[PDB]
RNA sequence: CCCGCAGAAGAAGCACCGGCUAACUCCGUGCCAGCAGCCGCGGUAAUACGGAGGGUGCAAGCGUUAAUCGGAAUUACUGGGCGUAAAGCGCACGCAGGCGGUUUGUUAAGUCAGAUGUGAAAUCCCCGGGCUCAACCUGGGAACUGCAUCUGAUACUGGCAA
RNA sequence: UAGCUAGUAGGUGGGGUAACGGCUCACCUAGGCGACGAUCCCUAGCUGGUCUGAGAGGAUGACCAGCCACACUGGAACUGA
């Protein structure tokens, strides 16, 4: 149900620092990006259209890490809630409960923060959820258990993400281990690139 | 007879009743006539499902009909509460 | 007021019972055009009194016979 | 045999804008009248005068801007072999609201706009682009 | 700032006394990506000549249609040789929903949202004949507000 | 296309045929083999194609195709037959399933197992 | 359901890779073996067969077959055609049927508006709620495009009369 | 698949039914249905719905709920609200 592979390869199908493996060494100094995984990467291809569409959707399914049959039933609730449909996708999959943990600065990627969400640590709104794909309703609040306080991983996270960029849509406390779930995202505040037109036009046929 | 009953529904180990009232020979969520209100034994906390509208309760009573032991009960609470 | 439907008399011939067309402009439900539709009924014409030809206000009532739940009502414009 | 008078009007407005007429002459009858007051009313003709008085003559002036004709598109909606009644929500917005239905209803002849703010339907008589 | 699209490269035989002689036909859009589309059909021996052909051929003969906010102003039905499509303005997101080379002349053009339809011969230059078509077919508010003789507001309600 | 003749007799839908009508629209059925041969192509593609009659358990009798690179089908062997047209052969219009009743696997294979039967070959 | 233990420990396949259709090279064989949804491939340098390496897609599933709708505007009411592509009866007359120039009055059947009864519950749709989330369950609403009656309107269609 | 139908169609009267009725009998009249498809043949439980589809439609009617029919096959009543 997870990828669980090589990441970098995934960042270099795509040609896009999709933030998969973690911050500290930068990502072209792991290296080989530009690059395709062949053995015929050195040769890129022309790349049609329905390929075009079909390469921006796997690039949004590998910068969260959700599968495409959760996928497509994001696209559905997307579709069935009144406003910019692509809009809706994108603030639904950054509604889920582990990319707000990874944005807030607990675990340094979405992997780490889905094994810190799936192993018992997170508490929303002071009840401990197992569940990556959880909701985070607004004027919620995301926060760590006891035990789960102490621990290393978090600390290294607090520091490389306080040399992030602190999403405005959320506010961290990061002295309390807590944070809250201010308000829901608008594209602007997010990522400036993605083509999500690309996106509803694919599963539009 | 005509008798106000409870009709089981909702999903296995958490159930949910519709008191509604029928002909006492149907089937216990076959044919009925109308439905009564709803109840919900195992709700949660700060959830009030417990619903009685006792306009038509006095007036299936008041026509010949039957309460059930549950729902004779249900309308104790619901009525001696408020 | 009675509930009254009106038609025209077909057939006069058999003995104190008539036989009635009536005509309804029903609509296609596929195809969108009004088009007429009719309904042969047996009347129940106690006193065997009106024609051939003419108009007739008719009720429904007890059934009478195998056919002939409808009688008439009144003839409203009789014809030759 | 002339079966539909109102399409032969629809018939001759279309016509007289594609060949560049300054004037269209008809047979008139009142159905014709409304349609007609109604087409001045929004734009689409200039303006028309009845003149006959046993024989009625009706004339509509034509109105061309610059270029093209000002009506485009004309569609006689209804016709005597195929009736349409639409209801008070069934009013369609022609050409994104950019062009009439005219509407005959129970208060006379109207547009789609003036039968959905009286709020009631009726025969739609043509779509006028 | 004149984006560029390849729609199609077709491949033509002219047969004389020796044998066949093949040619590359491109079939191309540019586009300012507000309001003005235009559409080239080069023919040349080889290819990227033909691509070059097709390009000066599209920059020069581009109209301009109007368009609103990202989207059409009405449903409009474009008509050419054996193409018949239909094209409606749509609601905001959705992307364009339309196959291929109206696809390539709607992106080109600038209409973000749209639903298209092709009906008849979906052959690449004539829906593009056709679309094109119904894109300078369609006309806006202020110049139906000029034609009738009144302002936008009474025709709008 | 006048709404009168239309109204009078309406629009025909044609009629869906079926081109496995031995199978009776179920997915796969048993039957046995009354001969095991081999057959030419048509002209362009000129090779020997292993094609077997079966007699079908609701009493058809029907041309199945053996597809894979060596079989072990014999006289009076039971087989699930699938349906799918093969292109080159005339009158041919259904599979057998490799890995069926009787039908083994195909012999040293590794890719596309599942479409012959094949289990995983462990190391 | 909550708690404690131990340890990375017990846990990844399936189809595809000529075009459509995302994803490529080597080797084996040589119109054979075989593949194939359609086009088609294989005749000694096969991106199409079989193996390998690499990649692609989906994932506790993945393929094939069967079946239904879609695409198919390919039975077209919305929404097609008929000189030559399939298709104007050989030509008329005419009953049934369909359509009906123009003015006035009346009826109000069609039509329109409103109301009332009805259209079970569930389901579908919206706003919420409860299961750690979701599926699932559930509150209220909308809807059920309809039918009957009643009250009016009367432009248009029909009747009646001139 | 173009004609079908004699209790067949209507009437009077007796009988029968919880109840109207050719429901059944005696009599009288000769009618009733049918090209807005009777009769015959083939297939089929019907609906709320389900799936598909932009819609209109089309296909369907497992589960869940309403109605019907059946209870080895053919028939008959008894008892009882």
């Amino acid at each position: 149900a997870r990828y669980l592979g090589p990441k970098l390869k995934l960042s270099r199908r795509e040609g896009t620092d999709l933030f998969l493996k973690s911050g500290v060494r930068a990502i072209d100094t792991k290296c080989k990006i530009e690059q395709a995984p062949g053995q015929h990467g050195a040769r890129k291809p022309r790349l049609s259209d329905y390929g075009v569409q079909l390469r921006e959707k796997q690039k949004v399914r590998r910068i969260y890490g959700v599968l495409e049959r959760q996928f497509r039933n994001y696209y559905k609730e997307a579709a069935r809630l009144k406003g910019n449909t692509g809009e809706n996708l994108l603030a639904l999959l950054e509604g889920r409960l582990d990319n707000v943990v990874y944005r807030m600065g607990f675990g340094a990627t979405r992997a780490e923060a889905r094994q810190l969400v799936s192993h018992k640590a997170i508490m929303v709104n002071g009840r401990v959820v197992n569940i990556a794909s959880y909701q985070v309703s607004p004027n919620d609040v995301v926060s760590i258990r006891e035990k789960a306080k102490k621990q290393s991983r978090v600390k290294a996270a607090l520091e490389l993400a306080e040399q992030r960029e602190k999403p405005t849509w959320l506010e961290v406390d990061a002295g309390k281990m807590e944070g809250t779930f201010k308000r829901k995202p608008e594209r602007s505040d997010l990522s400036a690139d993605i083509n999500e037109h690309l996106i509803v036009e694919l599963y539009s046929k | 007879m005509v008798t106000i009953r409870l009709a089981r529904h909702g999903a296995k180990k958490r159930p949910f009743y519709q008191v509604v009232v029928a002909d006492s020979r149907n089937a216990r969520n076959g044919r009925f006539i109308e439905r009564v209100g709803f109840f919900n034994p195992i709700a949660s906390e700060k959830e009030e499902g417990t619903r009685l509208d006792l306009d038509r309760i006095a007036h299936w009573v008041g026509q010949g009909a039957t309460i059930s032991d549950r729902v004779a009960a249900l309308i104790k609470e619901v009525n001696k509460a408020a | 007021k009675i509930r009254t439907l009106q038609g025209r008399v077909v057939s006069d011939k058999m003995e104190k019972s008539i036989v009635v067309a009536i005509e309804r402009f029903v609509k296609h439900p596929i195809y969108g055009k009004f088009i007429k539709r009719t309904t042969k009924l047996h009347v129940h014409d106690e006193n065997n009194e009106c024609g051939i030809g003419d108009v007739v206000e008719i009720r429904e009532c007890r059934p009478l016979s195998k056919t002939k739940s409808w009688t008439l009502v009144r003839v409203v414009e009789k014809a030759v | 045999s002339m079966q539909d008078p109102i399409a032969d009007m629809l018939t001759r407005i279309r016509n007289g804008q594609a060949a560049n007429k300054a004037a269209v002459t008809m047979p008139s009858s009142k159905l014709k009248v409304a349609i007609a007051n109604v087409l001045k009313e929004e734009g689409f003709i200039e303006d028309f005068k009845v003149e006959g008085d046993t024989k009625p003559e009706l004339e509509l002036t034509l109105k061309y801007f610059q270029g093209k004709a000002v009506v485009e598109s004309i569609q006689r909606v209804s016709r005597p072999g195929l009736r349409i009644y639409k209801r008070k929500d069934e009013l369609p917005k022609v050409m994104a609201g950019l062009g009439i239905a005219v509407v005959s209803t129970s208060k006379g002849v109207m547009t789609d706009r003036a039968a959905r703010q009286a709020g009631l339907g009726g025969e739609i008589i043509c779509y006028v682009a | 700032e004149l984006q560029e699209k390849l729609i199609a490269v077709n491949r033509v035989s002219k047969t004389v006394k020796g044998g066949r002689i093949f040619s590359f036909t491109a079939l191309t859009v540019v586009g300012d990506g507000n309001g003005r589309v235009g559409f080239g059909y080069g023919k040349a021996r080889e290819v990227p000549a033909a691509i070059q052909k097709a390009m000066e051929k599209a920059r020069r003969n581009m109209i301009n249609v109007a368009l609103n906010n990202g989207t059409l102003q009405h449903p409009v039905k474009g008509v050419h040789t054996g193409s018949r499509v239909f094209m409606q303005p749509a609601s905001e997101g959705t992307g364009i929903i339309a196959g291929g080379a109206m696809r390539a002349v709607l992106e080109v053009a600038g209409v973000h949202n749209v639903l298209a339809k092709a009906y008849g011969s979906t052959n690449p230059i004539n829906v593009v004949r056709a679309t094109i078509d119904g894109l300078e077919n369609m006309n806006s508010p202020e110049m139906v507000a000029a034609k009738r003789g009144k302002s936008v507001e009474e025709i709008l309600g | 296309a006048t709404v009168n003749q239309l109204v009078r007799k309406p629009r025909a839908r044609k009629v869906a045929k079926s081109n496995v009508p031995a199978l009776e629209a179920c997915p796969q059925k048993r039957g046995v083999c009354t001969r095991v041969y081999t057959t030419t192509p048509k002209k362009p593609n000129s090779a020997l194609r292993k094609v077997c009659r079966v007699r079908l358990t609701n009493g058809f009798e029907v041309t199945s195709y053996i597809g894979g690179e060596g079989h072990n089908l014999q006289e009076h062997s039971v087989i699930l037959i699938r349906g799918g047209r093969v292109k080159d052969l005339p009158g041919v219009r259904y599979h057998t399933v490799r890995g069926a009743l009787d039908c083994s696997g195909v012999k040293d294979r590794k890719q596309a197992r599942s479409k012959y039967g094949v289990k995983r070959p462990k190391a």
